[PDB]
């Protein structure tokens, strides 16, 4: 193909069912309906028509781009909409409904993958997953259609709201006496002019109160008997509903209205909430019926592991596809080590070396373990390294991992190939334990080929009936203690657990009960390697005390691979934890997905199940799953994920298509420019952008649809005007919509979104969910630090949106808007002059008191995750005053950090003074980062859980759990409280 | 004697590093720090046993030490030369195993100059492997694009080559009727649209091999790209290992000057 746009008009051979093939002429952006019709005219100009039936008869197949055979059923599609491979189309008769193969279509174009290559795989597993969780389907599309049409309304518009209904009392005291004035809007005319309607209420007012008063103010002249005025109410309470203006957010459950993230945000902000009474049939009228059909493919003597008494042996035969330097390295040899998560169950075992011609080894390796003694989530790591000395020095070449149980409890047995993976960039460690399991389906990638034993039957992994049974068989062969147990307790996950805290913990299993939380410690003193132990452990999990969310999250992490721990963690999220913390925590909770040992497993149950029914989190649960599916590693279980998902989804699949589709123009458009068009500069790319935006396809695609950083965001219109390539980083572009809403003057007008491409984003999106969590913590304890978690979203392979926040601007733009001072220097005070001159008046000493305390709050959370490369390009404030930082491309230091603030800061937080540091504006400064940073260690937990969850992300900044260790120290974990604060202030001293 | 002289006993140096220290290393060999509480009298034990690295606390109690109430040790020396020379199992009888390794701690313009020299070797090979690594990546990209690319053409010419079978069979029979009716002219109009058929399909069987052949060569490349990236892999951690102890050393008598030097 090669064809970025195909010509005005083109020649298309048509192959007829009879032998002849036609060369027709048709525009590009004729119709399959118009291609056919006219083909089947052209068609009687050549010979054997009278074997040809009527077009109705038939319809066209042909190859596309992808290399898939696709039956045109959908003949309202245009030929330049059809990713054909070459011009052709073959005239077929049509076989199979209609309705599967129209479907699959545009969920392959959804997910970005033909769904058809699911159905050409050999593995069971992958054809057991996709038939058995079309049950969560179900049961998701059978739950939203109960109770409808408002069940459906739920499941696409559902409530924007905080955890809890109380108020944090910082917040509560910005009410009037318990009140909150709010103004209501109607459009009263065909012409579309609106009416107000100011109210003050109670905060707590759920929206149908808030339509009693609204009735209420409006009739107070109306003379009503009390009982003729509840029938008003009656009537407004169940004929409208309340709409956020300028955006698609409504309230349709009873919640306080100050719990509303909207709402509670304006009474942080002191904004005026404005709300638009709206028909509710008209909400309803707007969400057309969709309907879950199950698919075509959901149709259509063995021995326990614990009587094979043999200790574990597994052969290496040989490997293929090997590319070193024979003359260069000495020999290659096969590593490998039997785990247990990250914790080897046994010493490794290597074979012998051998010279690099001939990768050929045939050795039996074993093991120090006794096969009953196996974990059902054992598994075997293995790697090819190479050698070389005159030192001796190793380094891998490949990588591989094989679960030792399959998903249905069998152990391996005989021979199995395993083609391999490439070395992660910068792993110098010889086995990859953290990847995932599975074979490289790359061709001419390096092959081992293994053998496993054949104990003359299947063997399966015990019955739980079998191992409770074990345990009390095994089981059979105080106040300073109490103060251990809590102490081990309070500490960190990644703390240092000794060898007499472990067996401590172990000896004490049926004293930790009355703590739950302690269970990850003890969960990490089993012997995993002895059936005994593990046996007993499932007793105590079985009947555990649940724990809070935030702390079971931990036990989905690499470190916990055994199902029944990982079971019992995912039965604490789906029984406390809030769809607000989970869409919230989603980033984790679908990277420890590839944790996962099988394709079906509890968690991923229910991360879909919440997904088909919560569609504010199945919009990013699509889109952390579609940004992903360029790696071959995951690529497939993400991609038969997304198919059940974009089989359910209901008619979100069309609105999610229109955003795929327009971020595939914007990286191929972003592409031409970076990696083509790099002769050329700004101005000429200037010219040569718009143009490409004003051809009709562009437009039209572009155009009207929903915002992925945001759907309750409608993107109009482009305002191509404003739109422009930015000079800085990989040339990202700035885009901006109109905003649609028929009352978008009361929110923004103008929506302004940064496409960039190049480099990863992942990091940023981690960066702006910590900082807005320590944000979000900051003010329930009392610190008003307003950090700027902007939105951002990971869209691809280093492609992604980020959302660009008005009337902002980077302190380096601000220096260039005063003047110099010292020699080739500028006025250091030119960004205090900026800020009176933006905030004359009374509302200055709020601006510097806005600036002092967000300053506060970025220069703590930037210490603590060690966010570099901190300069006056990448921080910036708006005319507000707020300050925040941007591009988190580093942390923890990644460079093979000082708390950062300078004199331009000091000058703002000192109201300009001389002494800035002596001030007393200083040393208030000064009290809230203290303040600011011990809030964080007080929480730490969850914050390296939530590194500790993205470890086999592929960021290189966290690879290991070492290099969550950078947290550790910046937080002063090993230390107490008083030695951290004398930590941190010193740090902050250092740098003075 | 003293503990400050012993071989095995590292100060301050953190988990993490004896980590890096302990990997792919044999059971018994072990090292001693500074708690990570670096708080005064306490150390931990580090030793290797079944692949893992074990941590035993070494408690101190007025000054005797031991890693159980019955602290029987005047020194934390004499207490690991008594389990350098009887097993850890006279402690606890899963611990097997004795110290057998301990992992000793030693194996000024002119160091300054050699110090710039190896990290300046070090820092240009490390652009060197991350330029192979991007066009290897670069490289795989249009590999299996390409791949895909043949498969496509594997589709159509499928399709095509039916397109033979099919107009071969449903004109047979017109054929034949037409020669013995003596109607060259509706037989020459089969084989006309016949050829054009028969002349596309070898156009793209054409464009197949071109790509095959296109394909092949540039899968070769890739695996080129492989042998010398993994030849500079071992070359690069040691460029790595000698200039983090020039730094180390180099700490010990001049740090105004890595302050300058880099």
């Amino acid at each position: 193909w090669g064809i970025h746009l195909m010509p005005p008009r083109i020649l298309v051979e048509c192959l007829l069912p009879n032998g002849m093939i036609v060369t027709l002429e048709c525009l590009r952006e004729a119709t399959l309906i118009t291609i056919k019709h006219e083909l089947f005219k052209e068609a009687r100009k050549y010979p054997l028509h009278q074997l040809l039936q009527d077009e109705s008869s038939y319809i066209f197949v042909s190859v596309t781009q992808e290399a898939e055979r696709e039956e045109f059923f959908d003949e309202t599609r245009r030929l330049c909409d059809l990713r054909l491979f070459q011009p052709f189309l073959k005239v077929i008769e049509p076989v199979g409904n209609r309705e599967e193969k129209i479907l699959n279509r545009e969920i392959g174009f959804a997910i970005g993958m033909p769904v058809c290559e699911f159905d050409m795989v050999k593995d069971p597993e992958v054809q057991d997953f996709r038939r058995n969780i079309l049950n969560v389907c179900k049961e998701a599309v059978d739950l939203r259609d109960l109770n409808s049409p408002h069940s459906r309304a739920m499941y696409v518009y559902p409530p924007n709201v905080e955890s809890s209904p109380e108020l944090p009392k910082h917040i509560y005291n910005k009410l009037d006496k318990g009140q909150i004035i709010v103004v209501i809007w109607v459009i009263v005319s065909p012409n579309n002019d609106k009416q107000k309607y100011t109210l003050k209420i109670n905060h707590d007012c759920v929206p149908e109160q808030v339509i009693a008063e609204a009735i209420r103010k409006k009739t107070r002249s109306m003379l009503l008997s009390s009982e003729q005025l509840k029938l008003c109410v009656l009537e407004y309470q169940g004929k409208y509903i309340l709409k956020v203006c300028g955006c698609d957010e409504y309230f349709l459950e009873k919640y306080p209205l100050s719990q509303y993230k909207y709402i509670r945000s304006c009474i942080m902000l002191g904004r005026m909430p404005n709300l638009m009474l709206m028909a509710k049939e008209s909400l309803y009228s707007q969400l057309p019926m969709d309907c879950f059909t199950m698919p075509s493919y959901s149709r259509r003597s063995t021995k326990s592991l614990w009587v094979i008494n043999s200790a574990l042996r597994i052969k290496i035969l040989c490997a293929t596809y090997v590319n070193v330097n024979i003359r260069d390295i000495d020999k290659i040899y096969v590593r490998t080590g039997i785990y247990h998560g990250g914790e080897p169950l046994c010493d490794n075992v290597n074979t012998q070396r051998v010279p690099c011609s001939n990768p050929r080894w045939n050795e039996w390796l074993n093991y120090d373990i006794y096969i009953p003694d196996l974990p059902r989530a054992a598994r075997l790591c293995l790697s090819i390294c190479s050698v070389k000395g005159r030192k001796e020095e190793h380094c891998p070449l490949a990588w591989g991992n094989i679960n030792l149980f399959d998903y249905t409890d069998t152990l391996v047995s005989g021979k199995m190939a395993l083609n391999l993976w490439p070395v992660p960039h910068g792993l110098e460690d010889l086995l990859n334990p953290i990847g995932v399991t599975g074979s490289n389906p790359n061709k001419e990638t390096p092959c081992l080929e293994l053998e496993f034993d054949w104990f003359s039957s299947v063997v399966k992994f015990p019955d739980m009936s079998v191992i409770e049974e074990h345990a009390n068989w095994s089981v059979s062969r105080r106040e300073n203690d109490k103060e251990q147990l809590k102490a081990i307790s309070t500490r960190d996950p990644l703390s240092e657990i000794t060898e007499q805290e472990k067996d401590f913990l172990w000896s004490h299993r049926h004293y930790c009960v009355t703590i739950p939380e302690i269970l990850p410690k003890l969960l990490l003193s089993v012997k995993w390697n002895s059936r005994d132990e593990v046996a007993q452990m499932y007793c105590l999990v079985k009947d555990w005390p649940p724990i809070k969310p935030e702390q079971a999250m931990e036990l989905l992490d690499c470190n916990y691979p055994d199902p029944m721990v990982r079971g019992f963690a995912v039965r604490c999220l789906e029984k406390y934890l809030t769809d607000d913390k989970l869409s919230q925590y989603l980033i984790q909770l679908v990277q420890v997905l590839k944790y996962e040992q099988y394709l079906d497993n509890l968690l991923v149950r229910f991360l879909l199940k919440k997904a088909l029914t919560n569609q504010r989190i199945g919009h990013f649960f699509f889109w952390h799953l579609k940004s992903e599916m360029h790696n071959k590693t995951v690529s497939q279980r993400f991609g038969l994920l997304l198919e059940s998902y974009c089989r359910a989804c209901g008619m979100y699949l069309k609105h999610l298509n229109r955003q795929v589709e327009a971020m595939e123009k914007l990286i191929n458009l972003t592409d031409i420019l970076k990696q083509e068009k790099k002769d050329e500069t700004q101005k000429v790319q200037m010219k040569f952008l718009v143009e490409q935006m004003r051809r009709p396809d562009f437009m039209d695609a572009l155009q009207g649809f929903l915002s992925p950083l945001n759907p309750a965001h409608q993107l109009g219109n482009l305002r191509l005007e404003e739109c422009r390539i930015m000079s800085s980083a990989k040339r990202p572009l700035w885009l901006n919509w109109e905003n649609p809403d028929i009352m978008s003057e009361l929110l923004f007008q103008n929506n302004e979104i940064i496409f960039k491409n190049g480099d990863d984003l992942r990091q940023d999106m981690l960066t702006l969910q910590i900082i807005r969590i320590m944000e979000n913590i900051w003010q329930n304890q009392g610190l008003d630090l307003r950090m700027l978690p902007y939105g951002c979203l990971s869209i691809g392979d280093c492609v992604g949106l980020i959302e660009v926040v008005r009337n902002s601007h980077t302190i380096m733009q601000i220096q260039c808007k005063g003047g110099l001072k010292g020699a080739l220097q500028f006025n250091s005070h030119t960004l205090h002059q900026w800020l009176k001159d933006k905030n004359k008046g009374e509302i200055y000493d709020a601006a510097i008191d806005l600036f002092t305390r967000s300053c506060a709050g970025y220069c703590v959370a930037t210490f603590i995750l060690g966010i570099g490369d901190r300069h006056n390009s990448n921080i910036m404030v708006k005319d507000d005053g707020q300050l925040f930082h941007i591009d988190f491309g580093h942390f923890l230091d990644h460079k093979k950090v000082p708390f950062v603030l300078t004199q331009d800061f000091l000058i703002v937080i000192s109201k300009g003074a001389q002494e800035c540091t002596k001030t007393r504006e200083f040393e208030r400064f000064q009290e809230m980062c203290y303040k600011a940073y011990l809030a964080i260690r007080q929480h730490a937990n969850l914050f390296i859980n939530l590194f500790s969850m993205m470890l086999g992300s592929g960021m290189p900044e966290l690879q290991s759990f070492d290099d969550i260790a950078y947290i550790r120290k910046t937080l002063a974990l090993d230390k107490t409280e008083q030695e951290a604060l004398e930590y941190f202030m010193k740090q902050m001293n250092d740098a003075r | 004697m003293s503990l400050q002289d012993a071989e095995w006993y590292w100060g301050d140096i953190s988990r993490e590093e004896v980590n890096e220290k302990l990997r792919d290393t044999a059971d018994g060999t072990f090292l001693v720090r500074d708690a990570s509480t670096k708080m005064h009298g306490d150390y931990t034990l580090t030793l290797r046993k079944g692949g893992n690295n074990k941590l035993i606390k070494i408690f101190h109690r007025d000054g005797k030490y031991g890693f159980s109430d019955p602290l029987t040790f005047s020194s934390v020396v004499e207490l690991i030369n008594h389990y350098r020379n009887e097993s850890l199992a006279q402690y606890n009888p899963k611990l097997d195993v004795k110290l057998l390794y301990p992992v000793s701690k030693y194996q000024i313009e002119a160091v300054g100059k050699k110090l710039h020299e190896y990290n300046t070797q070090f820092q240009e090979k490390s652009r060197e492997y991350d330029r192979l690594y991007e066009e290897y990546t670069r490289t795989s990209q249009e590999i299996q694009m390409k791949r895909t690319a043949i498969e496509a053409f594997n589709e159509t010419i499928k399709i095509f080559e039916e397109q033979c079978q099919t107009q071969e069979r449903y004109s047979k029979e017109y054929i034949e009727k037409f020669k013995r009716e003596g109607n060259e002219k509706e037989i020459q109009r089969i084989m006309h649209n016949y050829d054009k058929l028969k002349s596309r399909i070898s156009e793209i069987i054409d464009s197949r091999r071109r790509l095959e052949e296109d394909l092949k060569k540039q899968a070769a490349e890739y695996r080129e790209i492989d042998k010398r990236m993994n030849s500079i892999k071992p070359d690069l951690i040691q460029l790595r290992k000698t200039r983090d102890q020039y730094l180390m050393w180099l700490t010990q008598k001049g740090v105004r000057q890595k302050k300058l030097n880099e």
